[PDB]
């Protein structure tokens, strides 16, 4: 059961930890946003990517990071570095 | 979130 | 090591000496009373104070200050006090006579903007909240202000806006 | 040492025709010679442009600009550009999953807001007039929707081309 990346929708620098399940739009509306009022008075400074997963509609899109993406062993890592210059 | 303190 | 910065000068007034600083914000006044309460119902002059809109703070955080508190707090934007005072003088100078209708227009058109500015302090709609909660159990809220576009929304202490806008809060959670 | 111009506030951003920015974008220029972004479609390139309210100039002098034009002119107060973008990306973001209700409220507010900003370029009343002259005296104007602390001196030839009525009324006031 290897999740898969179908697209890189967005990018941003956000609080460290504002990634994963807690960043789905429905989780954010129910539990609040873990990225809240973030600026660079902090790192938490991570460059995170808004990912659109394979087999799931956009409401399931989550913000991830490389260790995070790697840590899970997701497929489609090719499109990662491909996005990392574009 | 800060306030006049 | 922060400092603050003057963004805009709103009103001007003569009030009780010492009625300046944090204790003069709308919420500090609604919670602990105005330190200029009685004022001028005969009271020894005042001190000319200025209502200040601070860079990086929404209008609810506006505070009255004197040219001295400003210099003491060593704030940036001091040049603004000079332009404000000069513009204020240029304005007063064309009251030479004016027609009573010119004064009539001025006082009216100045009551409209007066009210306008008051609205920047009331929450027109809560739009999101924080995942983290204060030790008191309050999350922070992202507020949309009346009379101001969405690029003016700001995150705010939840215990703060609850004291006056517990309603938008309830309406926010109610819409889910 | 040289002259700079400095950003006071970001009024808006749009996608516009390349080159459709700077001093040919002021509404008085647009009214006079036309809109450099008039055509603009999709048909041709795109350029993110920011409407700018300048320090020391009334709203009629607002011009559309790009991150590049700002730097070519040495404009100051750019740190304000970073925050605006950030904020904007954030809301276009939010706009993705916003309730149908929330989106509607969003549109009604920006409509109203946009109307107010339009008023700032309208002379609500002429309150004085210099007597220097190059035959057009300068006028001290009171702007619609704005406090008297925002009155400003403006070239007479320019204000008359659109607010003649406002200056004839001023003189009938004696």
């Amino acid at each position: 059961e290897f999740e898969t990346i179908e697209r890189f929708m967005d990018c941003r620098i956000g609080r460290k930890g504002a990634t994963g399940a807690t960043t789905t739009i429905y989780a954010v509306e129910a539990d609040g946003d873990p990225n809240a009022g973030f600026e660079k008075n902090k790192e938490p400074g991570e460059i995170q990517y808004l990912i659109k997963w394979k087999g799931w509609s956009h409401i399931h899109n989550t913000w991830e990071t490389e260790e995070t993406l790697k840590q899970q062993n997701v497929r489609g890592m090719k499109k990662l570095d491909n996005y990392k210059k574009k | 979130a800060r306030t006049k303190q | 090591e922060e400092f603050e910065t003057i963004e805009r000068f709103m009103d001007c007034r003569i009030g009780r000496k010492g009625a300046t600083g944090a204790t003069t914000t709308i919420y500090a006044v609604e919670a602990d009373g105005d330190p200029n309460a009685g004022f001028e119902k005969n009271k020894e002059p005042g001190e000319i104070q200025y209502l200040i809109k601070w860079k990086g703070w929404s209008h609810i955080h506006n505070t009255w200050e004197t040219e001295e508190t400003l210099k003491q707090q060593n704030v940036r934007g001091m040049k603004k006090l000079d332009n404000y005072k000069k513009k204020d003088q240029e304005t007063k100078r064309w009251l030479k006579n004016a027609s009573p209708e010119d004064v009539e227009y001025y006082n009216c058109q100045q009551e409209l903007t007066d009210d306008l500015h008051k609205q920047y302090q009331i929450v027109g709609r809560i739009i999101a909240h924080s995942n983290q909660k204060s030790a008191a159990g309050y999350p922070d809220y992202y507020c949309k202000w009346q009379g101001l576009p969405y690029s003016e929304c700001s995150w705010e202490d939840g215990a703060l806006i609850s004291k006056k806008f517990q309603a938008m809060i309830d309406e926010y959670f109610s819409r889910k």
